Protein backbone atom coordinates (compact mmCIF):
# COMPACT_ATOMS: atom_id res chain seq x y z
CA UNK A 1 0.00 0.00 0.00
CA UNK A 2 2.48 2.29 1.41
CA UNK A 3 4.95 1.04 -1.14
CA UNK A 4 2.63 1.88 -4.37
CA UNK A 5 2.28 5.22 -3.09
CA UNK A 6 5.96 5.30 -2.98
CA UNK A 7 6.61 4.11 -6.22
CA UNK A 8 3.64 6.70 -7.63
CA UNK A 9 5.58 9.50 -6.10
CA UNK A 10 8.96 8.94 -7.98
CA UNK A 11 7.71 8.08 -11.05
CA UNK A 12 5.14 11.24 -10.63
CA UNK A 13 8.30 13.54 -9.99
CA UNK A 14 11.27 11.84 -11.18
CA UNK A 15 14.08 14.07 -9.72
CA UNK A 16 13.60 13.18 -6.47
CA UNK A 17 14.37 9.90 -6.91
CA UNK A 18 18.02 11.26 -7.66
CA UNK A 19 18.12 13.15 -4.47
CA UNK A 20 15.58 11.43 -1.84
CA UNK A 21 15.48 8.33 -0.23
CA UNK A 22 11.90 7.73 0.01
CA UNK A 23 11.01 5.67 3.75
CA UNK A 24 7.63 6.12 4.40
CA UNK A 25 4.33 8.17 4.52
CA UNK A 26 4.09 9.78 7.70
CA UNK A 27 0.83 11.75 6.58
CA UNK A 28 -2.27 11.53 4.71
CA UNK A 29 -4.69 14.72 4.23
CA UNK A 30 -7.47 16.08 1.95
CA UNK A 31 -5.13 17.99 -0.27
CA UNK A 32 -1.65 16.75 0.39
CA UNK A 33 0.28 13.29 1.44
CA UNK A 34 3.46 13.70 3.38
CA UNK A 35 6.61 11.21 3.38
CA UNK A 36 9.55 10.98 5.56
CA UNK A 37 12.67 10.64 3.29
CA UNK A 38 15.84 10.80 3.83
CA UNK A 39 18.78 12.88 1.69
CA UNK A 40 22.54 13.68 1.49
CA UNK A 41 23.41 17.86 2.12
CA UNK A 42 26.17 19.51 -0.03
CA UNK A 43 28.01 20.47 3.23
CA UNK A 44 26.13 18.86 5.86
CA UNK A 45 25.29 15.50 7.85
CA UNK A 46 22.68 13.51 6.11
CA UNK A 47 19.38 14.97 6.87
CA UNK A 48 15.69 13.49 7.71
CA UNK A 49 13.06 15.31 5.19
CA UNK A 50 9.51 15.72 5.10
CA UNK A 51 8.38 15.80 1.27
CA UNK A 52 4.68 17.23 1.04
CA UNK A 53 3.00 15.90 -2.26
CA UNK A 54 0.30 18.70 -2.55
CA UNK A 55 -3.06 17.01 -4.62
CA UNK A 56 -2.55 17.62 -8.64
CA UNK A 57 -5.68 18.81 -8.52
CA UNK A 58 -4.63 22.02 -6.57
CA UNK A 59 -4.57 25.28 -8.64
CA UNK A 60 -1.15 26.70 -9.24
CA UNK A 61 -2.31 30.11 -7.71
CA UNK A 62 -2.88 28.28 -4.36
CA UNK A 63 0.30 26.51 -4.83
CA UNK A 64 2.31 29.08 -4.91
CA UNK A 65 0.66 31.08 -1.90
CA UNK A 66 1.17 28.13 0.31
CA UNK A 67 4.99 28.25 -0.67
CA UNK A 68 5.13 31.75 -0.47
CA UNK A 69 3.98 31.91 2.95
CA UNK A 70 6.78 28.86 3.72
CA UNK A 71 9.05 30.99 1.89
CA UNK A 72 8.69 34.48 3.29
CA UNK A 73 6.67 33.96 6.82
CA UNK A 74 8.49 30.62 7.88
CA UNK A 75 11.66 29.50 8.69
CA UNK A 76 11.82 31.35 12.12
CA UNK A 77 9.24 31.90 15.20
CA UNK A 78 7.87 28.03 15.30
CA UNK A 79 6.97 28.47 11.74
CA UNK A 80 7.83 25.88 9.44
CA UNK A 81 10.18 26.62 6.47
CA UNK A 82 11.35 24.98 3.08
CA UNK A 83 14.24 23.95 1.29
CA UNK A 84 13.61 23.13 -1.94
CA UNK A 85 10.45 22.66 -4.19
CA UNK A 86 10.54 19.96 -7.34
CA UNK A 87 7.84 19.97 -9.76
CA UNK A 88 6.85 17.76 -13.23
CA UNK A 89 3.55 18.92 -14.52
CA UNK A 90 0.74 18.93 -11.75
CA UNK A 91 3.13 17.33 -9.31
CA UNK A 92 4.89 19.66 -6.77
CA UNK A 93 6.50 17.89 -4.38
CA UNK A 94 7.80 20.53 -1.29
CA UNK A 95 10.74 19.56 0.78
CA UNK A 96 10.92 20.76 4.46
CA UNK A 97 13.22 19.68 7.42
CA UNK A 98 11.96 16.58 9.21
CA UNK A 99 10.45 17.72 12.86
CA UNK A 100 9.79 14.55 14.85
CA UNK A 101 6.95 14.85 16.87
CA UNK A 102 4.17 13.78 19.29
CA UNK A 103 1.07 12.53 18.81
CA UNK A 104 -1.11 14.96 20.69
CA UNK A 105 -3.43 12.42 21.77
CA UNK A 106 -0.81 9.97 23.02
CA UNK A 107 0.42 12.67 25.57
CA UNK A 108 -2.43 15.17 25.98
CA UNK A 109 -2.01 12.99 29.48
CA UNK A 110 0.95 13.29 30.87
CA UNK A 111 2.12 16.56 29.71
CA UNK A 112 2.65 18.65 32.82
CA UNK A 113 0.85 22.18 33.53
CA UNK A 114 4.13 23.87 32.63
CA UNK A 115 4.74 22.09 29.18
CA UNK A 116 0.98 23.41 28.81
CA UNK A 117 2.44 26.85 29.55
CA UNK A 118 5.45 26.34 27.06
CA UNK A 119 3.28 24.60 24.14
CA UNK A 120 0.69 27.71 24.39
CA UNK A 121 3.40 29.95 24.49
CA UNK A 122 4.96 28.84 21.21
CA UNK A 123 1.98 28.48 19.08
CA UNK A 124 1.08 32.02 19.97
CA UNK A 125 4.84 32.80 19.11
CA UNK A 126 3.99 30.99 15.72
CA UNK A 127 0.74 33.27 15.41
CA UNK A 128 2.19 36.33 15.69
CA UNK A 129 4.43 35.93 13.35
CA UNK A 130 2.07 34.70 10.53
CA UNK A 131 -0.54 37.17 11.81
CA UNK A 132 2.35 39.78 11.15
CA UNK A 133 1.87 39.06 7.51
CA UNK A 134 -1.25 38.75 7.57
CA UNK A 135 -1.95 35.23 6.91
CA UNK A 136 -5.16 33.43 7.82
CA UNK A 137 -4.41 30.11 8.66
CA UNK A 138 -8.03 28.80 8.59
CA UNK A 139 -6.30 25.19 10.15
CA UNK A 140 -4.86 25.83 13.42
CA UNK A 141 -4.75 22.19 15.21
CA UNK A 142 -2.73 19.75 17.16
CA UNK A 143 -2.02 17.82 13.72
CA UNK A 144 -0.66 21.11 12.29
CA UNK A 145 1.27 22.72 15.27
CA UNK A 146 4.27 19.56 15.56
CA UNK A 147 5.87 19.39 18.57
CA UNK A 148 8.67 17.54 20.04
CA UNK A 149 8.51 17.02 23.86
CA UNK A 150 12.23 15.83 24.10
CA UNK A 151 13.81 18.90 21.99
CA UNK A 152 10.74 21.24 22.77
CA UNK A 153 11.02 21.96 19.19
CA UNK A 154 7.51 23.36 17.76
CA UNK A 155 6.21 24.16 14.13
CA UNK A 156 3.32 25.19 12.68
CA UNK A 157 2.68 23.57 8.93
CA UNK A 158 0.14 23.69 6.07
CA UNK A 159 -0.59 26.67 4.89
CA UNK A 160 -2.82 24.65 2.01
CA UNK A 161 -6.15 26.68 2.97
CA UNK A 162 -4.58 29.87 4.04
CA UNK A 163 -5.92 33.22 3.10
CA UNK A 164 -5.10 36.77 3.13
CA UNK A 165 -6.45 39.94 5.18
CA UNK A 166 -7.00 42.89 3.10
CA UNK A 167 -3.80 43.97 4.58
CA UNK A 168 -1.56 40.70 3.32
CA UNK A 169 1.87 40.97 3.10
CA UNK A 170 1.81 37.78 1.37
CA UNK A 171 1.42 38.79 -2.48
CA UNK A 172 -0.31 35.81 -3.82
CA UNK A 173 -2.89 35.64 -0.88
CA UNK A 174 -4.52 38.69 -2.22
CA UNK A 175 -5.89 36.11 -5.50
CA UNK A 176 -7.21 34.04 -2.15
CA UNK A 177 -8.87 36.86 -0.08
CA UNK A 178 -10.22 35.79 3.26
CA UNK A 179 -13.40 37.96 2.47
CA UNK A 180 -16.52 36.28 0.47
CA UNK A 181 -17.53 37.00 -3.25
CA UNK A 182 -21.65 36.91 -2.76
CA UNK A 183 -23.52 34.96 -5.47
CA UNK A 184 -24.16 36.23 -9.20
CA UNK A 185 -37.72 39.12 -4.09
CA UNK A 186 -41.03 40.88 -4.17
CA UNK A 187 -40.41 41.40 -0.11
CA UNK A 188 -36.89 41.59 1.34
CA UNK A 189 -38.38 41.25 5.06
CA UNK A 190 -40.69 39.19 6.52
CA UNK A 191 -42.20 38.18 10.02
CA UNK A 192 -40.33 35.06 10.85
CA UNK A 193 -37.64 37.20 11.96
CA UNK A 194 -35.79 35.96 15.19
CA UNK A 195 -39.30 33.33 15.47
CA UNK A 196 -39.64 29.83 14.96
CA UNK A 197 -41.02 30.34 12.03
CA UNK A 198 -40.83 29.74 8.25
CA UNK A 199 -42.02 31.35 4.91
CA UNK A 200 -42.22 31.31 1.39
CA UNK A 201 -40.14 34.47 1.15
CA UNK A 202 -36.99 33.61 3.50
CA UNK A 203 -36.79 29.68 2.50
CA UNK A 204 -36.91 31.55 -0.97
CA UNK A 205 -33.55 34.25 -0.79
CA UNK A 206 -30.29 33.24 -1.99
CA UNK A 207 -27.54 31.47 -0.01
CA UNK A 208 -25.05 33.72 1.70
CA UNK A 209 -21.45 32.85 0.89
CA UNK A 210 -18.41 32.56 3.11
CA UNK A 211 -15.46 30.81 3.33
CA UNK A 212 -15.52 28.05 5.79
CA UNK A 213 -12.31 26.24 4.89
CA UNK A 214 -10.87 24.04 7.90
CA UNK A 215 -11.50 21.24 10.10
CA UNK A 216 -14.97 20.28 11.76
CA UNK A 217 -14.42 21.33 15.68
CA UNK A 218 -11.88 24.12 15.33
CA UNK A 219 -14.06 26.55 13.56
CA UNK A 220 -15.14 29.74 15.37
CA UNK A 221 -18.45 31.36 15.72
CA UNK A 222 -18.41 33.51 12.78
CA UNK A 223 -17.09 30.85 10.64
CA UNK A 224 -20.11 28.89 11.71
CA UNK A 225 -22.87 31.25 11.24
CA UNK A 226 -21.07 32.81 7.56
CA UNK A 227 -19.70 35.81 8.30
CA UNK A 228 -18.44 37.23 4.74
CA UNK A 229 -15.47 39.43 6.45
CA UNK A 230 -13.54 36.64 8.65
CA UNK A 231 -9.98 38.06 10.29
CA UNK A 232 -6.94 36.25 12.44
CA UNK A 233 -9.09 36.00 14.62
CA UNK A 234 -10.47 32.82 14.03
CA UNK A 235 -6.94 31.51 14.52
CA UNK A 236 -7.21 32.75 17.97
CA UNK A 237 -10.76 30.67 18.46
CA UNK A 238 -8.96 27.64 16.82
CA UNK A 239 -5.81 28.22 19.44
CA UNK A 240 -8.58 28.53 22.30
CA UNK A 241 -10.17 25.06 21.15
CA UNK A 242 -6.58 23.65 21.30
CA UNK A 243 -6.04 24.69 24.69
CA UNK A 244 -9.35 23.91 25.85
CA UNK A 245 -8.64 20.20 24.72
CA UNK A 246 -5.25 20.56 26.86
CA UNK A 247 -6.98 21.97 30.17
CA UNK A 248 -9.60 18.93 29.75
CA UNK A 249 -7.94 16.22 28.35
CA UNK A 250 -10.40 15.79 25.85
CA UNK A 251 -9.31 15.82 22.48
CA UNK A 252 -11.33 16.20 19.96
CA UNK A 253 -13.61 18.23 22.20
CA UNK A 254 -16.19 19.10 20.05
CA UNK A 255 -17.51 16.21 17.83
CA UNK A 256 -20.12 17.61 14.69
CA UNK A 257 -20.98 16.60 11.49
CA UNK A 258 -22.07 20.06 10.27
CA UNK A 259 -21.55 23.58 11.25
CA UNK A 260 -24.82 24.29 13.11
CA UNK A 261 -23.97 21.17 15.02
CA UNK A 262 -20.58 22.40 16.01
CA UNK A 263 -22.02 26.43 17.00
CA UNK A 264 -24.77 24.35 19.06
CA UNK A 265 -21.53 22.79 21.33
CA UNK A 266 -20.35 26.03 21.30
CA UNK A 267 -23.03 27.38 22.61
CA UNK A 268 -23.40 24.37 25.17
CA UNK A 269 -20.36 25.22 26.36
CA UNK A 270 -20.43 29.12 26.41
CA UNK A 271 -23.95 29.86 26.57
CA UNK A 272 -26.63 30.67 24.05
CA UNK A 273 -27.55 34.28 25.30
CA UNK A 274 -23.94 34.59 25.18
CA UNK A 275 -23.12 33.24 21.64
CA UNK A 276 -26.13 35.16 20.27
CA UNK A 277 -25.22 38.25 22.07
CA UNK A 278 -21.75 38.11 20.24
CA UNK A 279 -23.12 37.19 16.53
CA UNK A 280 -25.26 40.02 16.90
CA UNK A 281 -22.54 42.55 16.66
CA UNK A 282 -20.86 40.93 13.28
CA UNK A 283 -24.62 40.90 11.60
CA UNK A 284 -26.08 37.11 12.54
CA UNK A 285 -29.40 36.69 14.47
CA UNK A 286 -29.14 33.59 15.80
CA UNK A 287 -32.05 31.51 17.60
CA UNK A 288 -32.23 28.25 19.69
CA UNK A 289 -35.47 26.44 21.15
CA UNK A 290 -33.60 26.04 24.51
CA UNK A 291 -31.55 28.67 26.66
CA UNK A 292 -28.45 27.19 27.88
CA UNK A 293 -26.01 28.87 30.49
CA UNK A 294 -22.25 29.13 30.07
CA UNK A 295 -20.16 26.59 31.93
CA UNK A 296 -17.46 28.04 34.54
CA UNK A 297 -14.73 27.13 32.51
CA UNK A 298 -12.33 25.75 35.53
CA UNK A 299 -15.08 23.94 36.77
CA UNK A 300 -15.74 22.04 32.82
CA UNK A 301 -12.14 21.20 32.60
CA UNK A 302 -11.58 20.01 35.96
CA UNK A 303 -14.57 17.19 36.07
CA UNK A 304 -13.56 16.63 32.65
CA UNK A 305 -9.61 16.34 32.63
CA UNK A 306 -10.33 14.98 36.63
CA UNK A 307 -7.69 14.94 39.68
CA UNK A 308 -4.27 16.98 38.70
CA UNK A 309 -1.51 15.90 40.44
CA UNK A 310 1.41 18.39 40.47
CA UNK A 311 0.71 21.31 38.49
CA UNK A 312 -2.59 19.93 37.80
CA UNK A 313 -3.71 20.50 41.28
CA UNK A 314 -3.69 24.44 41.62
CA UNK A 315 -4.04 25.60 38.07
CA UNK A 316 -4.19 29.61 38.24
CA UNK A 317 -6.97 31.76 37.43
CA UNK A 318 -4.80 33.03 35.09
CA UNK A 319 -4.74 30.09 32.58
CA UNK A 320 -8.60 29.76 32.68
CA UNK A 321 -9.00 33.75 32.09
CA UNK A 322 -6.74 33.24 29.18
CA UNK A 323 -9.11 30.72 28.04
CA UNK A 324 -11.88 32.66 28.01
CA UNK A 325 -10.36 35.64 26.11
CA UNK A 326 -9.49 33.04 23.33
CA UNK A 327 -12.70 31.53 23.53
CA UNK A 328 -14.24 35.21 23.27
CA UNK A 329 -17.53 34.55 21.04
CA UNK A 330 -16.82 37.97 19.87
CA UNK A 331 -14.06 38.14 17.25
CA UNK A 332 -13.58 42.11 17.51
CA UNK A 333 -12.62 41.60 20.99
CA UNK A 334 -11.14 37.91 21.42
CA UNK A 335 -7.30 37.86 22.46
CA UNK A 336 -4.83 38.74 19.43
CA UNK A 337 -1.84 36.69 19.44
CA UNK A 338 0.55 39.47 20.43
CA UNK A 339 -1.73 40.24 23.40
CA UNK A 340 -1.61 36.94 24.29
CA UNK A 341 2.14 36.76 24.80
CA UNK A 342 1.68 39.39 27.04
CA UNK A 343 -0.99 37.81 29.27
CA UNK A 344 -0.09 37.03 33.03
CA UNK A 345 -0.56 33.19 32.28
CA UNK A 346 2.89 33.44 31.00
CA UNK A 347 4.53 35.20 33.82
CA UNK A 348 8.16 34.45 34.55
CA UNK A 349 8.67 32.69 30.70
CA UNK A 350 10.85 33.62 28.03
CA UNK B 1 -9.93 15.12 11.78
CA UNK B 2 -9.05 15.83 8.10
CA UNK B 3 -9.69 19.14 6.73
CA UNK B 4 -13.33 19.31 5.21
CA UNK B 5 -13.04 18.75 1.42
CA UNK B 6 -13.89 22.24 -0.12
CA UNK B 7 -11.35 25.04 0.26
CA UNK B 8 -11.12 29.08 -1.61
CA UNK B 9 -10.45 29.85 -5.37
CA UNK C 1 -46.31 23.03 6.61
CA UNK C 2 -44.88 21.85 3.46
CA UNK C 3 -47.42 22.54 0.97
CA UNK C 4 -47.75 26.20 1.57
CA UNK C 5 -43.55 26.43 3.01
CA UNK C 6 -45.15 28.26 5.99
CA UNK C 7 -45.12 27.26 9.58
CA UNK C 8 -42.96 26.84 12.61
CA UNK C 9 -39.95 24.27 13.21
CA UNK C 10 -40.22 21.34 15.21
CA UNK C 11 -38.24 21.57 18.03
CA UNK C 12 -35.24 21.18 18.71
CA UNK C 13 -33.86 23.51 16.70
CA UNK C 14 -31.04 26.36 15.82
CA UNK C 15 -31.65 28.90 12.90
CA UNK C 16 -29.08 31.36 11.67
CA UNK C 17 -30.10 34.09 9.49
CA UNK C 18 -28.11 37.69 7.95
CA UNK C 19 -29.35 40.49 9.95
CA UNK C 20 -29.84 42.33 6.63
CA UNK C 21 -32.43 39.39 5.99
CA UNK C 22 -30.66 39.03 1.98
CA UNK C 23 -29.88 35.96 2.28
CA UNK C 24 -31.56 32.25 3.83
CA UNK C 25 -32.06 31.24 7.00
CA UNK C 26 -30.25 27.70 8.01
CA UNK C 27 -31.06 25.74 10.14
CA UNK C 28 -30.66 22.46 12.54
CA UNK C 29 -32.84 20.35 13.59
CA UNK C 30 -31.97 17.11 15.94
CA UNK C 31 -33.10 14.59 17.95
CA UNK C 32 -31.07 15.55 20.99
CA UNK C 33 -29.58 18.52 21.96
CA UNK C 34 -25.50 18.48 22.55
CA UNK C 35 -25.33 17.19 26.03
CA UNK C 36 -21.93 17.61 28.39
CA UNK C 37 -20.94 14.21 29.21
CA UNK C 38 -19.12 13.92 32.40
CA UNK C 39 -18.81 9.91 32.74
CA UNK C 40 -17.79 9.02 29.03
CA UNK C 41 -14.03 8.25 29.88
CA UNK C 42 -11.10 10.89 28.70
CA UNK C 43 -9.63 11.49 26.32
CA UNK C 44 -12.93 10.90 24.17
CA UNK C 45 -14.76 14.34 23.63
CA UNK C 46 -17.93 15.34 26.01
CA UNK C 47 -19.81 15.18 22.87
CA UNK C 48 -19.44 11.60 21.66
CA UNK C 49 -22.12 9.63 21.33
CA UNK C 50 -20.93 6.97 18.87
CA UNK C 51 -11.01 10.12 -3.81
CA UNK C 52 -14.29 12.31 -4.30
CA UNK C 53 -13.88 16.30 -5.15
CA UNK C 54 -13.16 19.10 -7.26
CA UNK C 55 -10.53 20.42 -9.49
CA UNK C 56 -9.41 23.48 -9.13
CA UNK C 57 -7.56 23.75 -12.31
CA UNK C 58 -10.41 22.24 -14.50
CA UNK C 59 -12.89 23.84 -12.25
CA UNK C 60 -14.83 20.28 -12.45
CA UNK C 61 -16.33 18.01 -9.92
CA UNK C 62 -14.72 14.37 -10.04
CA UNK C 63 -15.52 11.29 -8.30
CA UNK C 64 -12.61 9.45 -8.54
CA UNK C 65 -9.30 11.67 -7.83
CA UNK C 66 -7.19 9.02 -9.80
CA UNK C 67 -9.33 9.01 -13.12
CA UNK C 68 -9.69 12.56 -13.25
CA UNK C 69 -5.82 13.21 -13.05
CA UNK C 70 -5.50 11.00 -16.24
CA UNK C 71 -8.09 12.66 -18.17
CA UNK C 72 -7.51 14.78 -21.35
CA UNK C 73 -8.56 18.00 -20.13
CA UNK C 74 -6.42 17.53 -16.99
CA UNK C 75 -3.25 16.76 -18.72
CA UNK C 76 -3.84 18.98 -21.11
CA UNK C 77 -3.55 21.89 -17.84
CA UNK C 78 -1.16 19.84 -16.09
CA UNK C 79 1.55 20.45 -19.39
CA UNK C 80 0.40 23.92 -19.76
CA UNK C 81 2.37 27.39 -18.70
CA UNK C 82 0.06 27.60 -16.11
CA UNK C 83 2.85 26.70 -13.20
CA UNK C 84 5.01 29.41 -14.13
CA UNK C 85 3.76 31.38 -10.79
CA UNK C 86 4.92 28.25 -8.98
CA UNK C 87 8.53 27.81 -10.94
CA UNK C 88 9.20 31.78 -9.99
CA UNK C 89 8.86 31.19 -5.96
CA UNK C 90 10.99 27.91 -6.70
CA UNK C 91 13.73 29.37 -8.88
CA UNK C 92 14.57 31.86 -6.01
CA UNK C 93 15.25 28.96 -3.39
CA UNK C 94 18.70 27.38 -2.57
CA UNK C 95 19.26 23.52 -3.67
CA UNK C 96 21.44 22.44 -0.99
CA UNK C 97 21.42 18.13 -1.10
CA UNK C 98 23.61 16.25 -3.16
CA UNK C 99 22.45 15.25 -6.71
CA UNK C 100 23.51 11.47 -7.93
CA UNK C 101 23.38 10.83 -11.54
CA UNK C 102 21.21 8.31 -12.46
CA UNK C 103 21.89 4.45 -12.06
CA UNK C 104 22.69 2.78 -15.43
CA UNK C 105 21.78 -1.10 -15.07
CA UNK C 106 25.69 -2.60 -16.14
CA UNK C 107 25.99 -6.43 -17.60
N1 LIG D 1 8.02 19.28 8.34
C1 LIG D 1 7.44 18.18 8.85
N2 LIG D 1 8.08 17.36 9.69
C2 LIG D 1 7.53 16.26 10.21
N3 LIG D 1 6.28 15.86 9.98
C3 LIG D 1 5.55 16.60 9.13
C4 LIG D 1 6.06 17.81 8.54
N4 LIG D 1 5.08 18.34 7.78
C5 LIG D 1 4.03 17.51 7.88
N5 LIG D 1 4.31 16.50 8.72
C6 LIG D 1 3.46 15.36 9.09
O1 LIG D 1 2.53 15.19 8.04
C7 LIG D 1 1.18 15.44 8.48
C8 LIG D 1 0.44 16.08 7.31
O2 LIG D 1 1.00 17.38 7.14
P1 LIG D 1 0.15 18.58 6.52
O3 LIG D 1 1.08 19.68 6.05
O4 LIG D 1 -0.89 18.91 7.60
O5 LIG D 1 -0.55 17.87 5.27
P2 LIG D 1 -2.11 17.46 5.20
O6 LIG D 1 -2.90 18.67 4.78
O7 LIG D 1 -2.14 16.21 4.35
O8 LIG D 1 -2.54 17.02 6.69
C9 LIG D 1 1.39 16.30 9.73
O9 LIG D 1 0.35 16.23 10.71
C10 LIG D 1 2.66 15.72 10.32
O10 LIG D 1 2.41 14.49 10.97
ZN1 LIG E 1 -2.36 19.87 7.71
ZN1 LIG F 1 -40.34 34.11 6.56
ZN1 LIG G 1 -28.95 25.86 22.33
ZN1 LIG H 1 -8.33 18.74 -13.40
Amino acid sequence: GVKKDIEKLYEAVPQLSNVFKIEDKIGEGTFSSVYLATAQLQVGPEEKIALKHLIPTSHPIRIAAELQCLTVAGGQDNVMGVKYCFRKNDHVVIAMPYLEHESFLDILNSLSFQEVREYMLNLFKALKRIHQFGIVHRDVKPSNFLYNRRLKKYALVDFGLAQGTHDTKIELLKFVQSEAQQERPASLTCDCYATDKVCSICLSRRQQVAPRAGTPGFRAPEVLTKCPNQTTAIDMWSAGVIFLSLLSGRYPFYKASDDLTALAQIMTIRGSRETIQAAKTFGKSILCSKEVPAQDLRKLCERLRGAGAGGWNEVPDEAYDLLDKLLDLNPASRITAEEALLHPFFKDMS
Amino acid sequence: LTASPGRDL
Amino acid sequence: GPGTRTGRLKKPFVKVEDMSQLYRPFYLQLTNMPFINYSIQKPCSPFDVDKKGYCECCLQKYEDLETHLLSEQHRNFAQSNQYQVVDDIVSKLVFDFVEYEKDTPKK
